[PDB]
């Protein structure tokens, strides 16, 4: 009874959305044309989170999917479980973008929003009670960037009273050539900074690192890099998705994970990152290699942390390694926030792993990815480069300003509570 | 007996004015704090429409 | 006569009710479906048990009971439960969205929308009482609904029912299964604003509950159901003197006469032995002399803290089982005779005894073994001042940099209602102090 609406904005949103709707449809038992194959009760006691049940015994995900280039459309429609999506949930632009976040927030964006809002208030009408929202999408390009916060401002004034979250993908020069990148991240997070309740950051740095270091893929695609965000996003929902004995919705979560309402800025992780003993996972999944953040935690201090565990293990041993990490690691809890660490148990792993483990860090570290996109965002605007494309559209430079202003205020903010005391 | 009857009945009455005052405060509190959030947000619509006009101004040119 | 209601608010309360009504169910000898056989009067009567069950014509027996929770997934789980058909349809009243462990929600902004129509669900109960004596309320310090609405209906009934007494089974977060950073703001909001309207409150540390279940069960993990079973021992053992009459039976109320000497002072510490496995009770029956002494080892208590370092106002023994007054004298004399045992000097060092024959029962497939006999102690000991130091210093520790505060203002709340919550806080450790010290 406690459904979500999900949006993919833009490209690099329709895809790791696909891959998140493939993943989880297997894990629900759900094949391409909506028929539930499963083995166990278990799959359907929470479908509805995520599906709406359609006359015939078929599951349909409630989600719309948005860009302002048709060609991503289709690519989508012909992948697999193309076809199972709603077709009149599909909103499109003839246009494009161009990477111009003006583009996607101001006019284009803008020509197009109503009509997404059409197709979300009527999924949102049909829900016995809508809990909230989520969005996947980039930040460095236009559509994602630019309408998805546009669009996230339009959700919150209809459902001010409704959880807004986001898997937004930050750029990265190791994974894209394009050069405005920092100036649409900025302007991105400028938004996200007031307008949602968690952020979870996608860092392609971080995904890049780790398929190239750790995985020893030379030459990644962007295949290899969604393999790790469908596997994140899968277990970030399992405590929503799975029937455990913990009783959370969006709003719960949030309130236990959100100290102060800006720092809402997780850095997610995932183990094991290989293609195993629970001390072992536990150890691994506090390891800054296993981040798919590029932060390091041990240059900061942890405000919350969640910790999922999927598969068949010791509810005793995990207890136990979970105390043994955090005394051992007191330096790095604040505290003054005392039982800040919370850990769940899913009895269901996922595709093709005895034991896994999700990460979910509110951590200062967090600081070192925002301080890498103000760099390459000053060394631009001090130079003025690429301003056209965005006066072009209406913008006054001083928004620039203001954007940068307040993403080094969240910085400053996160390493305010970073050097905090308790006496 | 009839100071027995005073007390009970004046306990009554403090609790239900107090209980009546705190949700009279908190529903002044809760509708002050959206009323503030969608103004906020009715005031980036203002800039957007700005935005927008301010690129019809240039492409006149 | 002389009915009681039980109300039952939240994930903590309602699940812990399950345990306790089916306990009852099992004492009485009552059936899922309602049918008391050894019942002769049908449709009514004034026996002990009818103390907690009404009855109708065609012979069922219902627990004069309310199930709240503003989220339904729980009592959707009653609702479809073994003992279903026990319950009226109406006693069991559910929400849509919780108040996601924010206090506030649970007494401004969620709770308002129900508030009236469990009240009216609460006066269908009492208008079918002849003599109602008071409410039993079940609920936890930590989840939203537990402490804010909670809060909401005592306030409420302190209006509709005046000075009616009103009884709390509260739960103690502690972090080995509490999942919320913010419970420690929600205990000390909803222990402030309950103060003025709870004549008596049985606080249930979690943690203690956990230990006991590890240590004398040999459980490696406890789950919930282990912990609300236990729960119910305790819940059974304090209003056994309600449910059942005898001759040595002494009545809660009397004993409240003994535990609450201010106002404010009423919460009891509560002690229960023998909590023992079947494999280790099987050749090792506990005297009543065993179970008395085990009252006074505090690894028994429902809470966490030192009675040896603290004075007592009042030592109550509730037995229940094969016990007679001789065994417990002389059982008392050697415990006076060799345990720290210190009174305040302005009250007597007696302890009021009340004792049940009706033995204890277990929950079929349970972890508990079936014993003959026996206890739990109520006593009024400073000691208990501690939990709420503990829960004080965490309080402090997170208001000092307003973590999450933001969360309760959102909802209509102001930073007044925290900072005087914590200062009737700071009075109430002070209070406890000050009944410890030696008069002049
Ligand atoms: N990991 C991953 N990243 C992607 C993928 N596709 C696009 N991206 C990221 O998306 C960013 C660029 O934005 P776009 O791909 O243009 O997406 P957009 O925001 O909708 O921008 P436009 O549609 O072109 O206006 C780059 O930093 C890419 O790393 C993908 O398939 N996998
Ligand atoms: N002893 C015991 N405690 C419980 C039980 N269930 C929950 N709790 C306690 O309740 C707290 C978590 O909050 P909930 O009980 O879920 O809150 P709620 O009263 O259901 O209302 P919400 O805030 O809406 O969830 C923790 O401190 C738990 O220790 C239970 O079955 N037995
Ligand atoms: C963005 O949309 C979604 C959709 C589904 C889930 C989530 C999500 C998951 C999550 N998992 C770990 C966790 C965290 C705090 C906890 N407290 C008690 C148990 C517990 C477990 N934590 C948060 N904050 N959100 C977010
Ligand atoms: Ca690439
Ligand atoms: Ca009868
Ligand atoms: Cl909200
Ligand atoms: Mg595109
Ligand atoms: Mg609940």
């Amino acid at each position: 009874m406690r459904e979500i609406v999900h949006i993919q904005a833009g490209q690099c949103g329709n895809q790791i959305g696909a891959k998140f709707w493939e993943v989880i449809s297997d894990e629900h038992g759900i094949d391409p044309t909506g028929s539930y194959h499963g083995d166990s009760d278990l799959q359907l006691e929470r479908i509805n989170v995520y599906y709406n049940e359609a006359a015939g015994n078929k599951y349909v995900p409630r989600a719309i999917l948005v860009d302002l280039e048709p060609g991503t459309m289709d690519s989508v429609r012909s992948g697999p479980f193309g076809q199972i999506f709603r077709p009149d949930n599909f909103v499109f632009g003839q246009s494009g973008a161009g990477n111009n976040w003006a583009k996607g927030h101001y006019t284009e964006g803008a020509e197009l929003v109503d009509s997404v809002l059409d197709v979300v208030r009527k999924e949102s009408e049909s829900c016995d009670c809508l809990q909230g929202f989520q969005l996947t999408h980039s930040l460095g390009g236009g559509t994602g960037s630019g309408m998805g916060t546009l669009l996230i401002s339009k959700i919150r004034e209809e459902y001010p009273d409704r959880i807004m979250n986001t898997f937004s993908v930050v750029p990265s020069p190791k994974v894209s050539d394009t050069v405005v990148e920092p100036y649409n991240a900025t302007l991105s997070v400028h938004q996200l900074v007031e307008n949602t309740d968690e952020t979870y950051c996608i860092d392609n740095e971080a995904l890049y690192d780790i398929c190239f270091r750790t995985l020893k893929l030379t030459t990644p695609t962007y295949g290899d890099l969604n393999h790790l965000v469908s596997a994140t996003m899968s277990g970030v929902t399992t405590c929503l998705r799975f029937p455990g004995q913990l009783n959370a919705d969006l709003r719960k979560l949030a309130v236990n994970m959100v100290p102060f309402p800006r720092l809402h800025f997780f850095m997610p992780g995932f183990a094991p990152l290989t293609s195993l003993t629970v001390p072992e996972l536990t150890q691994q999944m506090f390891d800054a290699k296993n981040m798919m953040a590029a932060c390091d935690p041990r240059h900061g201090r942890y405000l919350t942390v969640a910790a999922v565990f999927r598969g068949r293990m010791s509810m005793k041993e995990v207890d136990e390694q979970m105390l043994n990490v955090q005394n051992k690691n007191s330096s790095y809890f604040v505290e003054w926030i005392p039982n800040n660490v919370k850990t769940a148990v899913c009895d269901i792993p996922p595709r093709g792993l005895k034991m896994s483990a999700t990460f979910i860090g509110n951590s200062t570290a967090i600081q070192e990815l925002f301080k890498r996109i103000s760099e390459q965002f000053t060394a631009m605007f001090r130079r003025k480069a690429f301003l056209h494309w965005y006066t072009g559209e209406g913008m006054d430079e001083m928004e620039f300003t203001e954007a940068e202003s307040n993403m080094n205020d969240l910085v400053s903010e996160y390493q305010q509570y970073q050097d905090a005391t308790a006496d | 007996i009839q100071k027995a009857i005073e007390e009970n009945n004046n306990f009554i009455k403090m609790a239900k004015e107090k209980l009546a005052q705190k949700m009279e405060s908190n529903k002044e509190n809760r509708e002050a704090h959206l009323a503030a959030m969608l103004e906020r947000l009715q005031e980036k619509d203002k800039h957007a429409e700005e935005v927008r006009k301010n690129k019809e101004l240039k492409e006149e040119a | 006569m002389r009915e009681c209601i039980s109300i039952h608010v939240g994930q903590a309360g309602v699940q812990i009710g399950n345990a306790c009504w089916e306990l009852y169910c099992l004492e009485h000898g009552i059936q899922p479906d309602g049918q008391m056989p050894s019942d002769k009067t049908i449709g009514g009567g004034d026996d002990s048990f009818n103390t907690f069950f009404s009855e109708t014509g065609a012979g069922k027996h219902v627990p004069r009971a309310v199930f709240v929770d503003l989220e339904p997934t729980v009592i959707d789980e009653v609702r479809t439960g073994t003992y279903r058909q026990l319950f009226h349809p109406e006693q069991l009243i559910t929400g849509k969205e919780d108040a996601a462990n924010n206090y506030a929600r649970g007494h401004y902004t969620i709770g308002k929308e129900i508030i009236d129509l469990v009240l009216d669900r609460i006066r269908k109960l009492a208008d079918q009482c002849t003599g109602l004596q008071g409410f039993l309320v079940f609920h936890s310090f930590g989840g939203g609904t537990g402490s804010g609405f909670t809060s909401l209906l005592m306030e409420r009934l302190s209006v509709d029912y005046g000075k009616k007494s009103k009884l709390e089974f509260s739960i103690y977060p502690a972090p080995q299964v509490s999942t919320a950073v913010v419970e420690p703001y929600n205990s000390i909001l909803t222990t402030h604003t309950t103060l003025e309207h709870s004549d008596c409150a049985f606080m249930v540390d979690n943690e203690a509950i956990y230990d006991i279940c590890r240590r004398n069960l040999d459980i490696e993990r406890p789950t919930y159901t282990n912990l609300n079973r236990l729960i119910s021992q305790i819940v059974s053992s304090i209003t056994a003197s309600l449910r059942f009459d005898g001759a040595l039976n002494v009545d809660l109320t009397e004993f409240q006469t003994n535990l609450v000497p201010y106002p404010r002072i009423h919460f009891p510490l509560a002690t229960y032995a023998p909590v023992i496995s079947a494999e280790k009770a099987y050749h090792e029956q506990l005297s009543v002399a065993e179970i008395t002494n085990a009252c006074f080892e505090p690894a028994n208590q429902m809470v966490k803290c030192d009675p040896r370092h603290g004075k007592y106002m009042a030592c109550c023994l509730l037995y229940r089982g094969d016990v007679v007054p001789k065994d417990v004298n002389a059982a008392i004399a050697t415990i006076k005779t060799k345990r720290s045992i210190q009174f305040v000097d302005w009250c007597p060092t007696g302890f009021k005894v009340g004792i049940n024959y009706q033995p204890p029962t277990v929950v079929p497939g349970g972890d508990l073994a079936k014993v003959q006999r026996a206890v739990c102690m109520l006593s009024n000991t400073t000691a208990i001042a501690e939990a709420w130091a503990r829960l004080d210093h965490k309080f402090d520790l997170m208001y000092a940099k307003r973590a999450f505060v933001h969360w309760y203002v959102g909802e209509g709340m102001e930073e007044g209602e925290f900072s005087e919550a914590r200062e009737d806080m700071a009075a109430l450790e002070k209070d406890y102090e000050e009944v410890g010290v030696d008069s002049v």
